[PDB]
RNA sequence: CACGUCCCUCUCCAAACGAGAGAACAUGCAUGGGCUGGCAUGAGCGCGUGGGGCCCCGAGGCGCUGAACCUUGAGGCCUCAUGCUGGGACU
RNA sequence: GGUAUCGUGAGGGUAGUACGAGGUACUCCCAUGCCGUGCCUCUGGUUUCUGGAGUUUGUCGAACGGCAAGUGCUCCGACGCUAUCGCACGGUGGUUAGCCAGUCCCAAGACCAGAUGCCCA
RNA sequence: GUGGAAAUGCGGCCAGGUGACCAAUCAAUCCUCCCACGGUGAGCUUUCUUUUCACCAUAAUCCACUUGGGCCUUUCGAGUUGUUCGGAACGGGGGCUCAAGAUUGAAAAAUGCAGUUGUGAGUUCUAUUAAAGCAAAAACCUGGGG
RNA sequence: AACGUGUCGCGAUGGAUGACUUGGCUUCCUAUUUCGUUGAAGAACGCAGCAAAGUGCGAUAAGUGGUAUCAAUUGCAGAUUACCGAAUCUUUGAACGCAAACGGCGCAUGGGAGAAAUCCCCGUGCAUGCCAUAUUUCUCAGUGUCG
RNA sequence: CGGCUCUUCCUAACCUAGCGGCUAAGGGUUGGAUUGUUCACCCACUGACAGGGAACGUGAGCUGGGUUUAGACCGUCGUGAGACAG
RNA sequence: GGGUAAACGGCAAGGUAGCCAAAUGCCUCGUCUUCCAAUUAGAGACGCGCAUGAAUGGAUUAAUGAGAUUCCCUCUGUCCCGAGUUACUAUCUAGCGAAACGACAGUCAAGGGAACGGACUUGAAGGGCUAAGCGGGGAAAGAAGACCCUGUUGAGUUUGACUCCAGUCUG
RNA sequence: ACUGCAGACCGUACUCAUCACCGCAUCAGGUCCCCAAGCAUACAAUGCUCUGGUACAUAGAGAAAGGUACACUCAGGGAAGUCGGCAAAAUAGAUGCGUAAGUUCGCAAGAAGCAUUGGCUCUGAGGGCAACAACUCAGAACUGCUUACGGCGGGGAAUCCAACUGUAUAAU
RNA sequence: UGGUUGGCGUAGCAAAGAUCUAACGGAACGUUGGAUACUGGAGCGGGGAAGGAUUUCGUGCCAACGGCACUCGUACACGAGUUGUUCGGAUACUGAGCACAACGUUACACCGUUUUUAGGAAAAGGGGCAACAGAGAACCUGGGAUUAUAUUCCAAAAAGAAAUUGCAUG
RNA sequence: ACUCGGGUGGAGGCCUGUAGCGAUGCUGACGUGCAAAUCGCUCGCAUGAUUUGGGUAUCGGAGCGAAAGACUCAUCGAACCACCU
């Protein structure tokens, strides 16, 4: 068995991974191994780190998929970890309070 | 002069003109087999056979795999590669550290010893102070008997 | 190697067909044309090339039209109403 | 290998039903000079760089 | 056409090829045998590291076994034994 | 006139050399070196008798037998070829060491009426 | 719109994300290979050979649902083959979630094949130098706000 | 003898020569003589009953139409020649809707087929610059000038 | 250029031969260290280690060490590019 | 007029530290020592250095080097001194089938001669045709000598050659 | 959710190489990518093998000299050869020992240098999961050697130069 | 410039190990069987890019060509052959880059910037191009489907199973 | 005071050596060749200043060069084409 490529590309580029198959007809036959990405993070900037509700969707299907498969219901749910939102909902309450004091 | 058909044959026998068999003494009823149609009605009819693939015996080898086993055919002088080729040093300190880690953590589930002392262990396993599963499986003994006096 | 061994070096091509001309002399990689001096507009014409100039001039085609604008001229463009 | 814009695939067309070997019956009209193909073609020689 | 030479064929003291030497129904060729040599104890069956449950597995060893094989072929010997046996060219 | 055989030998080539020891200061010895001409009994070298054996990996299901490794590799190895690495041999006469002749080598375009055998339709 | 104490589950503009970027290694599957077993076919068969060889296949798509990581919650050790880590929350119990994966099944035995699983190995894919730090963008996604 | 040499006779190879010449060269002349955004020249691709090239032509494709002319064309088959007004003139090309190793893609307009509209084909327009014009005098911009 | 290789010829003869310096070209005239060499000088042998010619014998025989073009380095010369039979 | 040499350079200054017969030393194979039976070599010293020497860098350097060089051990056909075997060639055949070169040819000795003849003079040979070698000669072929010189010929480079032209700066 | 209709353009053969490209050629040269078995082995080295492919490289006969070789062997000597150890030979794997000067302390170093190594029948060691899996190392007897594949460094002492890896006159 | 020549049936056609056999074919090298080797998975393997562009396939042919031969050929002649909603490409990314426009410069645009002293929106920074290895990218197998194409062909039990885009439909 | 064992780890324009990229030597073959630069063995680099496809940019009084006047389509101390000629 010595499989060679199917679609009209030939090199062993990231974007072309194959899968070696056996099949039904037992030939062994290679198939496009899909590019996957990782999914959602949180912003480069607050560490880049990957999101929990939300799955690696490829944007080839994340148009299908439903749209909490991409996110949390919570405010900046596909955006922020939780962290990152309580890190603001305190940051947001707490620097108001003390400019509310600064007028006294 | 039936060239195509064993090109023919070879396909719908799905393997080399090599294995394929076009009958010798029936070249003419082959030779108007000009379809793949007719050359499967010759296949199936007999004219056209697929040779077994040439036997590449492994019982040479297998008697051999017996007495590597046995230790045979093991020296000096059948060595071509270093001891570290041959067997890396990567691969023993492996094998050897998660067996240690491995016993550390067994008998620390089952605490059949301290979750102290396995920091005692676990970093000492780490320096090979103990060669084997069963070093460490008495020091461990040894380790914890020294305790139980007290 | 400049030889026989480094002819088998070259791999490319320099000049496709071009789209004027007809001629393989555009150069793919400066999209022009060698021989017509296409996408430029004013087809390249040189007098130190006269056995150029007058190997692509006018004549040297159907000339589609300008038989018929001369057949014309020669007769006074006469026409039906 | 397969990439050929169709222009140049209609070219080799061209060039491809055009190599052939003149009609028999061309040579025997009146006043026939033709005899073979002298624009006749072959891959292996010369070369239609397209 | 005579005598004969030559070719084809066979042999080799000859030999790049020609030439040479020979043969020419001849132990000539062929196998076989015997011999002279070579190697070095065949295949095959029938003491032993230990091992496995009296036998089996066991490298090696022993015995038959100076055996087995090879020995004239770019061309050892023996007649020892059997086997097989002219055409063309030229004058 | 063929064919064949034995010869002739004009002409041409041409070679032996050195050292030492003995013996008695010539003769006479005896070895060797070189050269030369061979030869292969012996001794060495050479093996594609891939002869016989051993042996390695691959392989033939295995033993046997092989086979592949461009002769797999190691040992022995006849025939043969060959080595001053073996061995044999290297001669005279006449003239002025030379030189010539001979021995030695090719020898009738040296055209041999030398001989000879056979047949000469 | 909505469940959940939580991680989170289900149902114009603006900012962020995917795109998107590393040798290796480790692990899982993949695959190939080997072995064991079992079947089936073939082959060897002077002798020997419960034997040698071949084959024993499972597509995308979908549906129900172990390893690595993130996190929630609750009440010196932890950790790797390895250069770590911990009150800025380690470990333990329960939970969430991602990424692979497994199995259940649909496909799908009406196919393949020809007259079986499992087990081992390899492959596969998913730090260092650095005065070197190792593309962009459409598409798309999610949000904040309306 | 042989080879080789040489003469001659034939023959082959060769293609001179001579004759030929619907070609060239040169000179001279004539005129209602001078392309193109009304798409030129060039390039491409095509079109014949057998047609590769060349020529002719352009999906009306070795031609349509007008005219004259006549009985052919002619390899075979099958039932023209000459000129010029009407047209036809495919993809391109200044090439111009945007591109272009893409027979790609538009927007607008009308058509078509069609179809359970979306798709699909088609025609026409759609480059830039500049001049004119807004003839029922277009819409505007300027802390230009004023009112 | 040299060597190597091979042959050959000469003699104002080194050895050998015959004489008593002369005749004598017959046959022979070594192996090495240094250096491209020739040459020289050395070591050893030797009976001796003679001198020469053959297009300074011999490159479609070789070798290519010398000479040796372009590259490069050094010294000297040159303002420099560059020169040097260094 | 001043400054500058890790500007060009020198050794105005007179070669310092160093290092050498060195890839740099003519003389020269220097001299001494060491290496060998023997050494124009090498190494090590020496330094009247033709003509060493300091970022035209000096010296020294472990590691590195298909760099130069000397020697050593091992090793061997390098050699003494060649022999044998192989396989492909060559050789012979069937098929196929060039090229270079080609005035004409083509045995020598002497001679003379454009001063080293295959043609001439005088001698000496030589029947013809072949096959395989061979490499002496054919001053064999190769290319209008890359050397050298010439030409009121080139080109490249240089420059404080002549003539200039940009650039630069100044007015 | 469903269903209905529709889903247009061009590429698509073959090649990808000791005959399909470039090299005037079916030219021993060159030319990117992917898949890539078994055994020995450390191995993508090397050898060999199933599959897939080949059997195309003009052939024949025989085995002069001289050659070419990705062919060997050579007594005794051992570099005397030569300009020069050129070329050849030689070293060689693994394990255990051992390893000098000099040094920038990294090295030098595989320094150098000895040594053991086959076969066979055994032993020992090294793990997993519960309440069977490797295959390396080690050792031991017995026994064998013709020292018997492939593959695989020759070493050392010094001087010159350049520090190093690198680059670089394609065709002296 | 053409032709011809001697050399010459010569030099050679010696790199990569290899063929043998029978049967048949044929007018006389192929075909099949067997034997034998070779390649030896960085292959005289199976697919692609570039390049080539009909070499593909079948039948025939072997005049010429395949440096020997051919009955065979990548040659010759004739007839065939390449099938896609999903592969690749474009539609539809950006990149090193390029350059239209404008503007500027130039005796001259065939130059330059690449935005334009610049009013670039037609319903804040003009237009475009530039990757068949980057980004993007809805499809899979089975076939008894070919002489030659298949992730392209298959037919109502679509062998079938999907995903996907547009519109529309309950 | 921070040293001596042992492991771990996998660093390096590190080493041996494939592939690949070269190309030292034989001054080997060939040298009217297979080849207008090749063949053989040997050899050098082979984790890096590496090799390599595609694309793209820079050229003729110019380009580009780890610099050889090297390379710039078998052409380079000034490509090639045409022209003056
Ligand atoms: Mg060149
Ligand atoms: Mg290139
Ligand atoms: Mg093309
Ligand atoms: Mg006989
Ligand atoms: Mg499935
Ligand atoms: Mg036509
Ligand atoms: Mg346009
Ligand atoms: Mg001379
Ligand atoms: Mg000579
Ligand atoms: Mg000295
Ligand atoms: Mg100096
Ligand atoms: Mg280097
Ligand atoms: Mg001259
Ligand atoms: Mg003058
Ligand atoms: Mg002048
Ligand atoms: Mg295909
Ligand atoms: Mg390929
Ligand atoms: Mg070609
Ligand atoms: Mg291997
Ligand atoms: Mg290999
Ligand atoms: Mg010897
Ligand atoms: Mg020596
Ligand atoms: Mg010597
Ligand atoms: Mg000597
Ligand atoms: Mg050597
Ligand atoms: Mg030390
Ligand atoms: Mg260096
Ligand atoms: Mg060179
Ligand atoms: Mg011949
Ligand atoms: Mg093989
Ligand atoms: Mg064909
Ligand atoms: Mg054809
Ligand atoms: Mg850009
Ligand atoms: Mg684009
Ligand atoms: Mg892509
Ligand atoms: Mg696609
Ligand atoms: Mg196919
Ligand atoms: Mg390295
Ligand atoms: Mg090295
Ligand atoms: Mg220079
Ligand atoms: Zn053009």
């Amino acid at each position: 068995p010595r499989v060679q490529y199917r679609r009209r590309m030939h090199y062993a580029t990231r974007g072309n991974r194959m899968k070696l198959v056996r099949t039904p007809g037992n030939r062994l036959v290679m198939q496009k191994r899909v590019k996957r990405s990782q999914g959602p993070h949180t912003p480069w900037v607050l560490g880049h780190k990957r999101l929990a509700g939300t799955k690696a969707l490829r944007h080839t299907e994340a148009r299908l998929a439903s749209r909490h498969e991409k996110s949390t219901s919570r405010p900046y749910g596909g955006v922020l970890s939780h962290e990152q939102v309580r890190d603001r909902i305190v940051r947001a309450f707490l620097i108001e309070e003390q400019r509310i004091v600064k007028r006294a | 002069s039936l060239k195509l058909q064993a090109r023919l044959a070879a396909d719908i026998l799905r393997c080399g003109r090599h294995r394929v068999w076009l009958d010798p003494n029936e070249a003419s009823e082959i030779s108007n087999a000009n379809s793949r149609k007719s050359v499967r009605k010759l296949i199936k009819d007999g004219l056209i056979i697929r040779k077994p693939v040439k036997v590449h015996s492994r019982s040479r080898w297998r008697h051999m795999k017996e007495a590597k086993s046995m230790g045979r055919h093991e020296g000096a002088g059948r060595r071509e590669g270093t001891r570290e080729a041959r067997m890396p040093s990567k691969e023993l300190w492996m094998r050897r550290l998660r067996i240690l880690r491995r016993l550390l953590r067994k008998y620390r589930e089952e605490k059949k010893i301290d979750r102290h002392i396995y920091r005692e262990l676990y970093v000492k396993a780490k320096g090979n102070v103990f060669r084997n599963k069963r070093n460490l499986m008495e020091h461990i003994h040894k380790v914890k008997n020294e305790k139980k006096k007290e | 190697t400049k030889g026989t061994t480094s002819m088998g070096q070259r791999h490319g091509r320099t000049h496709i067909l071009c789209r004027r001309c007809g001629r393989n002399a555009y150069h793919v990689q400066w999209e022009r044309c060698a021989a017509c001096a296409y996408p430029r507009a004013s087809r390249r014409r040189y007098n130190w090339s006269v056995k150029a100039i007058k190997r692509r001039r006018t004549g040297t085609g159907r000339m589609r039209y300008l038989k018929e604008v001369n057949r014309r001229i020669k007769n006074h463009f006469k026409t039906s109403l | 290998g397969r990439f050929k814009p169709l222009a140049i695939k209609k070219k080799y067309a061209k060039k491809l039903k055009q190599n052939r070997p003149v009609p028999y019956w061309i040579r025997l009209r009146t006043g026939n000079r033709i005899k073979w193909n002298e624009k006749r073609r072959h891959w292996r020689r010369t070369k239609l760089h397209y």
